[PDB]
């Protein structure tokens, strides 16, 4: 299958620099032109730049052009994307796309995220909720940067009935809560814990929803 | 320098099995040169206006030319996805803002659950009341919050998910931020629920005690 992979993204400093990679399998690299697209959430998707089969003739949003650097190497079949004195416009999720020879995209990879600000990465704290046939249950995520976290009830197991919000940014500081919803037989039976990861600050934390 | 790709549409109402068509207006002529995509990454739907790539089934029509191009799917399921158009005809390559589907369904009263502040948020000095309104449809709901009977705007955060692309209902969280301080200083705190399936709210509350 045709299969895109970005590089590490994460959180870096207003005015830094730094280079993206896309590793291209499944399909003869330099038979393509290729492009990187960008994308913050709620206002849609932005092209970035694109390059052509053998890297002869690249083109840009000139609103980039200053900035930012498209290249590949065609031996390692890999697309790279250089940006300098990033700004936090530059925050977004990074795509590398496959672009046909009428120009549109027929495959894209994961993407990746960059978060370009000075605030600082600060951990979640993790509250828990506690309160007929059905019970609802939740977590409470308060006070961390930045997004995203990953929640899950009883290390994924637990994955009917789950709502998790979208996130709330408040003074740079980010606040979501899901809840699980099971049989009121079941618990507290059967515990459940909901399970906070976020990886910008190397932390999980677990929390098991008792009876106050 | 700049041609512009509208999707007017943000939504496109339309039921279980149905038809339905996106539409997407370039503000120069952009021929035949237009992609559309879906999106939860996004996948390649059709290029060239009418062409559709192998392997995408042919549920998917498209369809314009000049500047209105359209885009229709039969037989829409309950999914997760937003329908997005593109022009490649010059650079910059530009895309539209994007057209969400909202699947029809029965009306569903929320359920709701209000949760008191925790003995760790307390310890730090802040006092978060949690409300969720669960799996309920039309899409439309208000929440309000008492303290004491009295009505309580400044500190609410509400958060909204997507339709669900299972049983296509709509829920929210409202979250009532306080000090220690002041919520040590009240009694009763109510979340309020106001929802087409009834003419009375639903409330949940709890005392303090």
């Amino acid at each position: 299958e045709v299969k895109l992979v970005e590089s590490e993204g994460g959180l870096v400093q207003p005015g830094s620099s730094m280079k993206f990679s896309c590793t291209a399998s499944g399909f003869t690299f330099s038979d393509y032109y290729m492009a990187w697209v960008r994308q913050v959430p709620g206002k849609g998707l932005e092209w970035v730049a694109n390059i052509n089969y053998d890297g002869s003739t690249p083109d840009y949003l000139d609103s980039l052009k200053s900035r930012f650097i498209i290249s590949r190497d065609n031996a390692k079949n890999i697309l790279y994307l250089q940006m300098s004195s990033l700004k936090s416009e530059d925050t977004a999720t990074y795509y590398c796309a496959r672009e046909t020879v009428v120009g549109s995209f027929d495959y894209w990879g994961q993407g990746t995220t960059l978060t370009v600000s000075s605030a600082k990465t600060t951990a979640p704290s993790v509250y828990p909720l506690a309160p007929g046939s059905s019970v609802t249950l939740g977590c409470l995520v308060k006070g961390y940067f930045p997004e995203p976290v990953t929640l899950t009830w009883n290390s994924g197991s637990l994955s009917s009935g789950v709502h998790t919000f979208p996130a709330v940014l408040q003074s740079d500081l980010y606040t979501l809560s899901s809840s699980v919803t099971v049989t009121s037989s079941t618990w507290p039976s059967q515990s459940i814990t909901c399970n906070v990861a976020h990886p910008a600050s190397s932390t999980k934390v677990d929390k098991k929803i008792e009876p106050r | 320098g700049d041609i512009v790709m509208t999707q007017s549409q943000k939504f496109m109402s339309t039921s279980v099995g149905d038809r339905v068509s996106v539409t997407c207006k370039a503000s120069q002529n952009v021929g035949t040169n237009v992609a559309w995509y879906q999106q939860k990454s996004p996948k390649a739907l059709i290029y060239s206006a009418s062409y559709r790539y192998s392997g995408v089934p042919d549920r998917f029509t498209g369809s314009g030319s000049g500047t209105d191009f359209t885009l229709t799917i039969n037989n829409v399921q309950s999914e997760d996805l937003a329908y997005f158009c593109q022009q490649y005809n010059s650079y910059p390559y530009t895309f539209g803002g994007g057209t969400k589907l909202e699947i029809k369904r029965a009306d569903a009263a929320p359920t709701v659950s209000i949760f008191p502040p925790s003995s760790e948020q307390l310890t730090s000095g802040g006092a978060s009341v949690v409300c969720f309104l669960n799996n309920f449809y039309p899409k439309d709901i208000n929440v309000k919050w008492k303290i004491d009977g009295s009505e309580r705007q400044n500190g609410v955060l509400n958060s909204w998910t997507d339709q669900d692309s299972k049983d296509s209902t709509y829920s929210m969280s409202s979250t009532l931020t306080l000090t220690k301080d002041e919520y040590e200083r009240h009694n009763s705190y109510t979340c309020e629920a106001t929802h087409k399936t009834s003419t009375s709210p639903i409330v949940k509350s709890f005392n303090r005690n």
